[PDB]
Protein backbone atom coordinates (compact mmCIF):
# COMPACT_ATOMS: atom_id res chain seq x y z
CA UNK A 1 0.00 0.00 0.00
CA UNK A 2 3.20 2.85 0.75
CA UNK A 3 5.85 0.83 -0.76
CA UNK A 4 9.16 2.29 1.08
CA UNK A 5 7.49 4.99 2.94
CA UNK A 6 6.35 2.99 5.99
CA UNK A 7 10.16 1.80 6.74
CA UNK A 8 11.46 5.54 7.02
CA UNK A 9 8.69 7.24 8.15
CA UNK A 10 4.87 7.03 8.42
CA UNK A 11 3.20 4.99 5.55
CA UNK A 12 2.11 7.17 2.44
CA UNK A 13 -0.36 5.93 0.16
CA UNK A 14 0.80 5.71 -3.39
CA UNK A 15 -1.41 3.48 -5.90
CA UNK A 16 0.60 0.07 -6.73
CA UNK A 17 0.94 0.76 -10.63
CA UNK A 18 3.12 4.26 -9.31
CA UNK A 19 5.04 2.69 -6.87
CA UNK A 20 5.85 -0.28 -9.68
CA UNK A 21 5.89 2.66 -12.00
CA UNK A 22 8.75 4.61 -9.42
CA UNK A 23 10.47 1.32 -9.11
CA UNK A 24 10.81 0.37 -12.29
CA UNK A 25 12.22 4.37 -12.91
CA UNK A 26 14.72 3.24 -9.70
CA UNK A 27 16.41 0.37 -12.32
CA UNK A 28 16.97 2.64 -15.25
CA UNK A 29 13.95 1.93 -17.36
CA UNK A 30 11.27 5.15 -17.79
CA UNK A 31 8.06 5.44 -16.03
CA UNK A 32 6.15 4.30 -19.46
CA UNK A 33 7.95 1.19 -20.27
CA UNK A 34 5.26 -0.08 -16.95
CA UNK A 35 2.43 2.00 -17.72
CA UNK A 36 2.17 1.00 -21.45
CA UNK A 37 2.42 -2.58 -20.53
CA UNK A 38 0.74 -2.67 -17.06
CA UNK A 39 -1.37 -5.89 -18.05
CA UNK A 40 1.24 -7.77 -19.28
CA UNK A 41 3.44 -7.04 -16.15
CA UNK A 42 0.51 -7.78 -13.74
CA UNK A 43 0.33 -11.05 -15.88
CA UNK A 44 3.94 -11.97 -15.59
CA UNK A 45 3.65 -11.32 -11.68
CA UNK A 46 0.47 -13.47 -11.01
CA UNK A 47 2.12 -16.44 -13.20
CA UNK A 48 5.39 -16.10 -11.59
CA UNK A 49 3.70 -16.61 -8.36
CA UNK B 1 -0.41 8.12 -13.99
CA UNK B 2 -0.28 10.90 -16.34
CA UNK B 3 -1.46 13.87 -18.05
CA UNK B 4 -3.49 13.40 -21.78
CA UNK B 5 -2.76 16.93 -23.66
CA UNK B 6 -4.05 16.79 -26.73
CA UNK B 7 -3.61 13.30 -27.68
CA UNK B 8 -0.49 12.60 -26.11
CA UNK B 9 0.35 10.92 -22.88
CA UNK B 10 2.60 13.30 -20.17
CA UNK B 11 4.07 11.85 -17.48
CA UNK B 12 6.75 13.32 -15.05
CA UNK B 13 10.40 13.46 -15.13
CA UNK B 14 10.97 13.24 -12.01
CA UNK B 15 7.97 13.76 -9.31
CA UNK B 16 4.52 12.74 -9.11
CA UNK B 17 1.14 14.16 -10.51
CA UNK B 18 -1.14 15.48 -7.44
CA UNK B 19 -4.35 17.87 -7.40
CA UNK B 20 -5.56 20.03 -4.60
CA UNK B 21 -9.36 19.14 -5.77
CA UNK B 22 -9.69 21.75 -9.00
CA UNK B 23 -5.95 21.82 -10.63
CA UNK B 24 -3.32 19.45 -11.58
CA UNK B 25 0.37 20.24 -10.55
CA UNK B 26 4.29 18.28 -10.67
CA UNK B 27 5.77 17.64 -7.22
CA UNK B 28 8.71 15.72 -5.98
CA UNK B 29 7.94 12.51 -4.13
CA UNK B 30 9.46 13.24 -1.01
CA UNK B 31 8.07 16.92 -0.02
CA UNK B 32 5.78 18.60 -1.34
CA UNK B 33 6.53 21.12 -3.40
CA UNK B 34 3.97 22.11 -6.55
CA UNK B 35 4.96 23.13 -9.94
CA UNK B 36 2.92 24.18 -13.05
CA UNK B 37 2.75 21.37 -15.09
CA UNK B 38 4.92 21.60 -18.49
CA UNK B 39 6.61 20.51 -21.36
CA UNK B 40 10.25 20.79 -19.22
CA UNK B 41 9.35 18.82 -16.24
CA UNK B 42 7.09 16.23 -18.45
CA UNK B 43 8.37 14.00 -21.11
CA UNK B 44 5.93 12.81 -23.65
CA UNK B 45 5.46 8.78 -24.58
CA UNK B 46 2.79 6.34 -26.32
CA UNK B 47 -0.75 7.93 -26.48
CA UNK B 48 -3.77 8.94 -24.64
CA UNK B 49 -5.36 5.73 -24.60
CA UNK B 50 -2.71 2.68 -23.80
CA UNK B 51 -2.67 3.61 -20.44
CA UNK B 52 -5.39 3.59 -17.42
CA UNK B 53 -5.66 5.91 -15.28
CA UNK B 54 -5.30 8.90 -17.64
CA UNK B 55 -6.95 12.60 -16.78
CA UNK B 56 -7.18 14.83 -19.58
CA UNK B 57 -5.63 18.17 -18.39
CA UNK B 58 -3.13 20.96 -20.43
CA UNK B 59 0.46 21.20 -20.08
CA UNK B 60 1.63 24.42 -20.02
CA UNK B 61 4.27 25.30 -23.30
CA UNK B 62 7.22 27.88 -21.39
CA UNK B 63 8.71 28.07 -24.66
CA UNK B 64 5.71 30.65 -26.59
CA UNK B 65 3.42 32.06 -23.57
CA UNK B 66 5.00 35.83 -24.22
CA UNK B 67 7.62 34.76 -27.32
CA UNK B 68 5.40 35.02 -30.04
CA UNK B 69 7.33 37.69 -31.58
CA UNK C 1 38.96 14.42 -29.76
CA UNK C 2 36.67 10.89 -29.44
CA UNK C 3 37.42 7.60 -31.27
CA UNK C 4 33.91 6.26 -32.96
CA UNK C 5 32.20 9.60 -33.94
CA UNK C 6 29.86 8.74 -36.93
CA UNK C 7 28.55 11.74 -38.66
CA UNK C 8 24.56 12.23 -38.04
CA UNK C 9 22.09 14.95 -38.09
CA UNK C 10 20.83 16.08 -34.39
CA UNK C 11 17.19 17.97 -34.86
CA UNK C 12 16.68 20.95 -32.61
CA UNK C 13 12.49 21.05 -31.97
CA UNK C 14 12.89 24.85 -31.12
CA UNK C 15 12.99 26.12 -34.79
CA UNK C 16 10.19 24.43 -36.20
CA UNK C 17 7.93 26.03 -33.45
CA UNK C 18 9.82 29.47 -33.56
CA UNK C 19 7.69 31.27 -36.86
CA UNK C 20 7.32 34.27 -35.05
C1 LIG D 1 -5.72 24.81 -6.19
O1 LIG D 1 -4.56 25.53 -6.63
C2 LIG D 1 -4.86 26.51 -7.62
C3 LIG D 1 -3.58 27.22 -8.04
O2 LIG D 1 -2.90 27.69 -6.87
C4 LIG D 1 -5.86 27.53 -7.09
O3 LIG D 1 -6.18 28.46 -8.12
C5 LIG D 1 -7.12 26.81 -6.63
O4 LIG D 1 -8.02 27.76 -6.05
C6 LIG D 1 -6.75 25.76 -5.60
N1 LIG D 1 -7.95 25.06 -5.19
C7 LIG D 1 -8.13 24.61 -3.95
C8 LIG D 1 -9.22 23.60 -3.78
O5 LIG D 1 -7.44 24.99 -3.02
C1 LIG E 1 -10.38 3.16 -9.31
O1 LIG E 1 -11.37 2.43 -8.62
C2 LIG E 1 -12.65 3.02 -8.80
C3 LIG E 1 -13.62 2.31 -7.89
O2 LIG E 1 -13.12 0.98 -7.70
C4 LIG E 1 -13.04 2.87 -10.26
O3 LIG E 1 -14.32 3.46 -10.48
C5 LIG E 1 -12.00 3.56 -11.13
O4 LIG E 1 -12.32 3.34 -12.51
C6 LIG E 1 -10.61 3.05 -10.81
N1 LIG E 1 -9.63 3.83 -11.54
C7 LIG E 1 -8.45 3.34 -11.91
C8 LIG E 1 -7.50 4.35 -12.47
O5 LIG E 1 -8.14 2.16 -11.81
C1 LIG F 1 -10.39 12.91 -22.59
O1 LIG F 1 -10.82 13.46 -23.83
C2 LIG F 1 -11.13 12.49 -24.83
C3 LIG F 1 -11.56 13.22 -26.10
O2 LIG F 1 -12.59 14.16 -25.77
C4 LIG F 1 -12.22 11.55 -24.34
O3 LIG F 1 -12.46 10.54 -25.32
C5 LIG F 1 -11.80 10.91 -23.03
O4 LIG F 1 -12.87 10.11 -22.53
C6 LIG F 1 -11.46 11.99 -22.02
N1 LIG F 1 -11.00 11.34 -20.80
C7 LIG F 1 -11.26 11.83 -19.59
C8 LIG F 1 -10.38 11.33 -18.48
O5 LIG F 1 -12.15 12.64 -19.40
C1 LIG G 1 36.34 -0.13 -34.66
O1 LIG G 1 37.49 -0.76 -35.21
C2 LIG G 1 37.57 -0.53 -36.61
C3 LIG G 1 38.64 -1.42 -37.20
O2 LIG G 1 38.26 -2.78 -37.00
C4 LIG G 1 37.85 0.95 -36.83
O3 LIG G 1 37.95 1.20 -38.23
C5 LIG G 1 36.73 1.78 -36.21
O4 LIG G 1 37.05 3.17 -36.27
C6 LIG G 1 36.48 1.39 -34.76
N1 LIG G 1 35.31 2.08 -34.27
C7 LIG G 1 35.16 2.45 -33.00
C8 LIG G 1 33.76 2.77 -32.57
O5 LIG G 1 36.11 2.52 -32.23
C1 LIG H 1 32.18 13.62 -41.07
O1 LIG H 1 32.32 14.75 -41.93
C2 LIG H 1 33.60 15.38 -41.85
C3 LIG H 1 33.61 16.58 -42.78
O2 LIG H 1 32.60 17.51 -42.35
C4 LIG H 1 34.68 14.38 -42.24
O3 LIG H 1 35.97 15.00 -42.11
C5 LIG H 1 34.61 13.16 -41.33
O4 LIG H 1 35.58 12.19 -41.74
C6 LIG H 1 33.22 12.56 -41.43
N1 LIG H 1 33.14 11.41 -40.54
C7 LIG H 1 32.46 10.32 -40.86
C8 LIG H 1 32.21 9.35 -39.73
O5 LIG H 1 32.06 10.11 -41.99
Amino acid sequence: TSGWTFGAGAALQIPFAMQMAYRFNGIGVTQNVLYENQKLIANQFNSAI
Amino acid sequence: PAICHDGKAHFPREGVFVSNGTHWFVTQRNFYEPQIITTDNTFVSGNCDVVIGIVNNTVYDPLQPELDS
